[PDB]
């Protein structure tokens, strides 16, 4: 599975994984901290 | 080829060496050339034998309860039609088993999984199943050259068919009865869907009124 | 014999070795990228199978398995629509009141204020009002339960996995030869008899036995919970012979060519159903019976292995 | 009864008509196709299929002509039913 | 190995008549490896001798006191007069110790043949061993050995196989009909056409459980039908 | 020539008969690379040891809750422990995280560099943390009876037994979870329900396991 993990290292799969992770992080931030307009805390 | 329906193309590779080769291959599925997957001749012969043996088990097992309750050896509680035995609960289900049909179905799952997967792994690796420990039973699971006829101490229990000619005779008889039973099982299902009665009931009703109790009157 | 199965065993080994090497399908892109145009050419030439090679056999095998992948994806999409109509829909509420309740099968998560998109569609539901018409199609099929949509979704996923297994098989394990694809007489005979002829015949059978009685009772004001289940309309012929007395005659009128007896569920009404605003399902059933016969006689036109028929 | 009615007579007549038309060289069969101008010429037969019949009538021949004659008889009986003749 | 179990068959390669009562049967191929063959021969001997004792006990108890059902004779309320309603736990303890000893000694005879042949308390008297499974000595006090050993071994093992079949027949007849062996024979000779395995299969007279001094033993049958 | 999970099927090339519990079971070829396979060996062993402890604890507490002693079931024991005793769950959780982080970071950086953790850095302890094999640390601390020492064949036998009981305990813990998800009662509750009526009381007669009927 060295070649399979090489495939998952390709640009589009890594971009999908990384942007899925980033979008999920921002989404969960916006769930647990709803409507963050300013830096008040 | 014999068995009207045979073709000149089939007789090129159908040379009578296979058990039950009557030249009937109008679709030409047993062509060795450019054959792969499950339409190779070996798998098709194997599946013929397996469908045959299972079907001639079933053709006796679908008719046996009815003819044994009609004979009076089994009671009328178990004298039921084969489709009303729990295989199709919509059609009917005998409730007097030792468990619900799904408990027994999982027992069947495990049992037949073991059996049929060992069978498969002997089809794939023919020398196999005589090597890995199976509680000492691997001595009878070495099989033979071919897959459909292992013929160990158990699968050939009485060592019937000592010679080659008698062995081919018995293979022919087995496969002929098996094809007959496959057609009989197809007929069992067909008469279950149309008539709704058991096969022995259909038989006695045809022998009671042949011209008014047949396929054509059962259309209404 | 001429028209027959002709395949090669294990043509292409199943490995991710060529997944790790992008551009493997061409001679120019396999060397690697130097400019960004390579990244675009890798995608523009991905399914240009007739430039990766010259032999029509390999192109044909690639095409066949690619079609299998497309079919698997279509099955995924269909199962997803059935599943969304099973879990995330107001379908069972819409069946009771289809003139008032808006068909919805897509619920939105309440994350950044997009819960406003979960509109008041009806049936005590909040979601996106779909416009694909799956609710009408399902009512016309005689669904009347979300469980049947659920199991149709699971069947669609099973069939999708089957299609993908089929593509892998017919490329890597047993791929057909060129002289198999080139039997266009057989392909047309089969796609006309069995695909469009037997498909319409089977759909006619469903329309006779499931859609027509279920929808006839739905149009008679019966609640979808108290309608007999389709298997009960299969086994108990009394229900059907109450709904259509020609079911009391069995399938004899077909084999006796007294087909007019079937004029209760095989009609030529025309126009629209006044209570639903759609075509009569008896009309569609007779339609599919008819075109099934037509396509099954049309699938016996070309010559494949027995001298009868036509050479295109 | 049905066996002996007009429908049954017409159907057996049409089926045996197509069969005796193919058997006696009056209809296109497996061994004898037609050209564009409908002249009976022989065929490649594309597999080769055996038959003990003196003319060479096959099971495929009887299946094809049974289907054709059944279409013919179905159409005829439902037509005579349609024009009120039946 | 002469005169096999069936005419048209061949003996296995590992059964050549070297052991007693070998008809070369082994259709399940279980005696293919020799250590398993040793173990299975020892278990055969054990099953055989215990089944001979079993049928002997049932038949003798049924003839000398037919009023006691052997299927329910294990219960303390059916035990004889000095042991009636005895505490079954202490009885089980007696049996457990006294049999663990002798059966571990027999197992050690299997594992190291000729190592537990000696009396471990009085260190002078040993038991010989012609083979494994046939100690002799104090276990053969009448001196029927030092003669036709293989012939007596064949007799022992054949009567033992027959006794195994016959005791499972006793058990099945007791579960189906609810009577003892000779009770069943007299009942079949009372009605040989209405009282047989016909119309008895499907009935199990065995209850679903018992209460032996507070416990609840599951009390199964060998096949379903009528509790 | 060696027992294999799927008989007839030959084992893959990376699964030689060197590791404990090697039956050729890698249909997904997950441990194809040797370093990944070492990582997965240690993962299997840690999972199986934690699952052996967990299964033994569940079994014991269920034994005590079945016979009538004051035991909560495994699905209720955490609440009972933090509520009966005045235990703060975040405090306890981060204490556990600190301790297990120390231990598992030591184990980690002995996986990445095997010779390490034995330089006397920790508290002077050198040979207690040297590590014998991958997943088998040994030493005076993780092996006070010295069973890896002395007899080697006994050590291989104990490795087989360890990994086999570990896979069995992992399956058992997954079964505990599934049975709580299905029957909602304790594991030995389910066992007694089975022993009462083996038929008619099993996974086929839940209503949730087989949803067909
Ligand atoms: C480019 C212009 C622009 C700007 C400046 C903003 C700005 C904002 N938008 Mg708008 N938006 C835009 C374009 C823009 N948007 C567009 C084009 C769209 C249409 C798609 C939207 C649609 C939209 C919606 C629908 C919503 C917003 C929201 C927001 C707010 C988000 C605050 C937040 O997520 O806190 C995040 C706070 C942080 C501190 C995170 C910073 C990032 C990292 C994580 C910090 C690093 C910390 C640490 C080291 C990380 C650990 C490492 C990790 C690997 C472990 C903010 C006011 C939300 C809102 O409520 O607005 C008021 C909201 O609901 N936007
Ligand atoms: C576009 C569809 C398509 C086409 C044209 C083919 C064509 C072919 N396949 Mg492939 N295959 C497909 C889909 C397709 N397959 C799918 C979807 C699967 C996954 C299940 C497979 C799995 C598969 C295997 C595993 C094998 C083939 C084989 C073959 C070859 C011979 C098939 C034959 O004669 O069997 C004729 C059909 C039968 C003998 C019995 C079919 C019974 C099935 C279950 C019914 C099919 C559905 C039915 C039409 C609709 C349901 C009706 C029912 C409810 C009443 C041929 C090259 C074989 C071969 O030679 O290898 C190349 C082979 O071994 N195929
Ligand atoms: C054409 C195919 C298709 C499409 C476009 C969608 C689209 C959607 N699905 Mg559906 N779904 C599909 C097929 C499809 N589904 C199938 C085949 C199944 C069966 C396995 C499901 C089962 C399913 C469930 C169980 C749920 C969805 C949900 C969703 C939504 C969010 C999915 C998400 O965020 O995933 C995230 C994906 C990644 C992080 C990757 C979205 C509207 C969710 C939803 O609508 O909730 C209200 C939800 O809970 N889907
Ligand atoms: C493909 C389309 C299709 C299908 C599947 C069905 C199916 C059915 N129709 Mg319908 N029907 C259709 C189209 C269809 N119909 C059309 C187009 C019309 C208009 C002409 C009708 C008009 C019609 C009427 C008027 C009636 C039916 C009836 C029936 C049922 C009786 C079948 C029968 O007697 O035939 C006989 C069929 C067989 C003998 C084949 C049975 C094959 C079995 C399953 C073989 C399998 C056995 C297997 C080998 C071994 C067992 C396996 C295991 C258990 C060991 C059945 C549910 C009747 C009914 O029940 O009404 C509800 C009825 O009265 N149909
Ligand atoms: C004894 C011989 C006989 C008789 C008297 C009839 C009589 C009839 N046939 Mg039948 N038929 C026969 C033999 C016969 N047929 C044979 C041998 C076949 C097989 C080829 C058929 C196949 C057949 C079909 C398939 C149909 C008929 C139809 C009809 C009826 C009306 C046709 C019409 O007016 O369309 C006149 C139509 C036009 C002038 C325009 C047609 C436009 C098309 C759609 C454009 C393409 C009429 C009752 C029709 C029917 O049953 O309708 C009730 C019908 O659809 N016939
Ligand atoms: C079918 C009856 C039967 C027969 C023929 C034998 C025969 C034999 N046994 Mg076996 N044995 C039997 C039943 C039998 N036994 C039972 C039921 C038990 C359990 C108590 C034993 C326990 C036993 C042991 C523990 C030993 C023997 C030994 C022997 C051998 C010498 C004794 C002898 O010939 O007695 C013949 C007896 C009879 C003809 C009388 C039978 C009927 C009485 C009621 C010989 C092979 C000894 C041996 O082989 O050592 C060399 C030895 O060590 N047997
Ligand atoms: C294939 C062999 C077979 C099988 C599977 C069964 C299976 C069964 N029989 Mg039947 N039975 C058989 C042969 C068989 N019987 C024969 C050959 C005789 C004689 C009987 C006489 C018989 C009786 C008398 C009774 C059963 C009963 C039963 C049930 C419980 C035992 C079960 C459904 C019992 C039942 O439930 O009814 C019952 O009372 N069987
Ligand atoms: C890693 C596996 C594991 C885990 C997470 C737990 C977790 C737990 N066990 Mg269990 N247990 C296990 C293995 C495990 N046990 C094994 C292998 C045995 C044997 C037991 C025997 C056991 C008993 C007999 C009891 C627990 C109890 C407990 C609870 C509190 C323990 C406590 O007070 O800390 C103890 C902390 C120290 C001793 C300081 C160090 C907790 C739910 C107790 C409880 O109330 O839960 C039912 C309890 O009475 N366990
Ligand atoms: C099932 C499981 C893993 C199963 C893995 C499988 C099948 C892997 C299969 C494969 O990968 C291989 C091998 C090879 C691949 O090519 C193919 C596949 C098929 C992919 C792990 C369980 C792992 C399970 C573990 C670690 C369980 C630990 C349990 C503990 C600690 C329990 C603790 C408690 O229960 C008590 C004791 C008391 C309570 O009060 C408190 C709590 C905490 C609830
Ligand atoms: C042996 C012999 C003989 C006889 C024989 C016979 C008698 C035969 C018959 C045959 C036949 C008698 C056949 C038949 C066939 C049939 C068929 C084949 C059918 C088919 C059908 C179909 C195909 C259908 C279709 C359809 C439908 C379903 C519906 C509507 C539409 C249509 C019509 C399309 C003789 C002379 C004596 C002598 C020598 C030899
Ligand atoms: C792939 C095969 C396609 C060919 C079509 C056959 C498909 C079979 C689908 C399952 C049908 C099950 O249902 C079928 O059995 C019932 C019970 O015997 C039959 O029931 C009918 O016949 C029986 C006796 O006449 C009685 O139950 C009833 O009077 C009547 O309802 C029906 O004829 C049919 O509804």
């Amino acid at each position: 599975m060295k070649d399979f993990t090489t495939y998952l290292s390709t640009a589009p799969v890594i971009a999908t994984i990384w942007f899925t992770f980033t979008a999920g992080l921002l989404i969960e931030i916006n769930r647990y901290f709803p409507d963050p307009l300013v830096f008040s805390f | 080829q014999l068995y009207v329906g045979a073709s000149q193309s089939s007789l090129a590779y159908l040379d009578g060496s296979l058990p039950g080769d009557f030249g009937f291959d109008p679709l030409g599925l047993l062509d060795p050339v450019n054959s792969g997957g499950f339409i190779e001749p070996k798998w098709l012969q194997y599946s013929e034998v397996i469908h045959a043996r299972w079907a001639m088990l079933g053709a006796a097992g679908c008719i046996a309860p009815e003819v044994l309750g009609a004979a009076g050896l089994i009671p009328d509680a178990t004298n039921i039609k084969w489709f009303e035995s729990g295989v199709i609960p919509p059609a009917g289900s005998y409730n007097g088993y030792w468990a619900d049909p799904y408990t027994i179905f999982f027992v069947e799952i495990v049992a037949m999984q073991f059996a049929e997967l060992r069978r498969l792994q002997d089809f794939r690796y023919p020398g196999s199943m005589g090597q890995q420990y199976f509680l000492g039973l691997e001595a009878i699971f070495k099989g033979s050259g071919d897959a459909a006829y292992p013929g160990g101490p158990f699968f050939n229990l009485f060592n019937l068919g000592k010679t080659e000619a008698a062995m081919k005779e018995l293979k022919l008889k087995e496969i002929k009865n098996g094809r007959l039973a496959m057609l009989a099982m197809l007929g069992y299902g067909a008469q279950a869907v149309m008539t709704g009665k058991g096969p022995f009931q259909n038989l006695v009703e045809h022998l009671a009124d042949p011209v008014n109790n047949n396929i054509l009157t059962n259309f209404a | 014999k001429k028209v027959k199965i002709a395949v090669d065993r294990n043509p292409v080994e199943t490995s991710f070795e060529k997944w790790a090497k992008p551009g493997h399908f061409s001679r120019t892109l396999s060397k690697g990228p130097n400019t960004t145009t390579w990244i675009w050419n890798l995608h523009a030439d991905a399914h240009d199978f007739d430039s990766h090679t010259s032999d029509l056999e390999e192109i044909s095998r690639k095409v066949f398995s690619a079609h299998f992948g497309q079919l698997g994806i279509i099955f995924i999409w269909l199962s997803g629509m059935y599943f969304h109509g099973a879990r995330f829909s107001n379908y069972e509420a819409w069946l009771s009141d289809p003139t008032h309740i808006k068909p919805s099968a897509q619920v939105v998560w309440p994350i950044v204020g997009q819960e406003i998109l979960n509109g008041d569609v009806g049936g005590g539901f909040q979601g996106i009002q779909i416009t694909s018409g799956f609710f009408q199609l399902w009512r016309a099929s005689g669904i009347t339960s979300e469980l049947q949509l659920y199991t149709t979704a699971i069947g669609g996923l099973v069939m999708a996995a089957a299609m993908f297994f089929a593509g892998w098989f017919h490329y890597h394990k047993a791929a057909p030869k060129l002289e198999w694809f080139q039997n266009v007489e057989s392909m047309l005979n089969h796609h006309l008899g069995g695909l469009l002829g037997l498909g319409s015949l089977a759909w006619a059978g469903h329309q006779i036995h499931v859609s027509l009685p279920v929808n006839k009772l739905l149009d008679a004001g019966v609640d979808p919970k108290e309608i007999p289940l389709p298997h009960d309309l299969l086994l108990n012929r009394a229900i059907m012979a109450d709904l259509y007395p020609s079911f009391a005659k069995g399938i004899a009128p077909f084999f006796t060519l007294n087909w007019s007896e079937y004029s209760d569920f095989l009609t030529f009404k025309g126009g629209l159903n006044p209570v639903t605003g759609g075509l009569w399902l008896s009309d569609t059933a007779h339609h599919h019976v008819a075109i099934a016969v037509l396509f099954l006689v049309a699938g016996h036109m070309y010559r494949t292995n027995w001298g009868i028929g036509h050479s295109m | 009864g049905f066996i002996g009615s007009s429908t049954n007579l017409i159907m057996v007549a049409s089926t045996t008509a197509t069969l005796a038309a193919a058997r006696f060289g009056l209809a296109p069969t497996v061994k004898k196709n037609t050209t564009a101008g409908l002249k009976l010429v022989d065929s490649k037969n594309s597999a080769g299929v055996i038959s003990n019949d003196p003319a060479g009538f096959t099971i495929v021949d009887v299946l094809a002509m049974g289907a054709a004659g059944h279409g013919l008889g179905v159409g005829i009986v439902l037509g005579l039913k349609g024009i009120g003749a039946l | 190995d002469r005169k096999l179990w069936a005419p048209g068959v061949v003996a296995p390669e590992y059964l050549k008549g070297d052991l007693a009562g070998d008809y070369g049967w082994d259709p399940l191929g279980l005696g293919a490896d020799p250590t398993a063959l040793k173990w299975y021969r020892q278990s055969e001997l054990q099953h055989a001798r215990w089944a001979m004792l079993g049928v002997a006990g049932v038949l003798v108890q049924e003839i000398v006191k037919p009023d006691v059902y052997f299927y329910e004779a294990g219960l303390p309320q059916n035990l004889p007069e000095p042991f009636t309603n005895i505490n079954m736990g202490g009885l089980l303890a007696w049996e457990f110790i006294l049999m663990h000893w002798v059966e571990v000694r027999r197992w050690q005879d299997y594992k190291n043949f000729g190592s537990v042949n000696e009396d471990p308390i009085f260190k002078g008297n040993k038991v010989p061993n012609p083979e494994m499974g046939y100690p002799g000595g104090i276990f053969d006090p009448f001196g029927f050995s030092k003669g036709n050993l293989k012939e007596l071994q064949t007799k022992e093992i054949k009567n033992g196989r027959l006794a195994m079949i016959a005791y499972m027949a006793f058990i099945l007849q007791a579960q189906a009909t609810g009577k003892g062996p000779l009770a069943a024979l007299s009942a079949h000779l009372s009605n040989p056409f209405g009282n047989n395995i016909l119309k008895n299969i499907g009935t199990c007279t065995v209850p679903h459980s018992v209460d032996v001094q507070g416990l609840t033993i599951p009390l199964t049958c060998l096949w379903p039908g009528s509790q | 020539v060696r027992p294999v999970w799927f008989p007839g099927n030959p084992p893959p090339a990376h699964l030689d008969g060197s590791l404990a519990g090697d039956y050729g079971f890698d249909p997904l070829f997950l441990g194809q690379e040797p370093q990944t396979l070492k990582w997965y060996v240690q993962a299997e062993l840690v999972h199986g040891r934690f699952a052996m402890l967990g299964a033994a604890g569940i079994i014991l507490t269920s034994i005590g809750a079945k016979v009538g002693l004051g035991f909560p079931e495994w699905y209720d024991a955490g609440k009972v422990v933090v509520e009966k005793n005045n235990i703060d769950f975040p405090t306890l959780m981060v204490i556990q995280f600190y301790l297990m982080g120390w231990a598992e970071t030591k184990r980690w950086y002995d996986f990445k560099n095997p010779g390490s953790q034995a330089d006397g850095s920790f508290l002077g302890f050198t040979e207690e943390f040297k590590g014998l094999e991958n997943g088998y640390p040994g030493g005076r601390f993780f092996d006070p009876m010295g069973l890896s020492r002395g007899d080697a064949a006994k050590y291989q036998e104990y490795k087989q037994k360890e990994v086999k009981n570990g896979r069995l305990a992992m399956i058992a813990c997954l079964g505990f979870a599934a049975q709580y998800a299905a029957t909602g009662k304790g594991p030995l509750d389910n066992l007694a329900d089975h022993l009462a009526d083996p038929n008619h009381v099993n996974f086929a007669t839940n209503g949730v396991s087989i949803p067909i009927a």
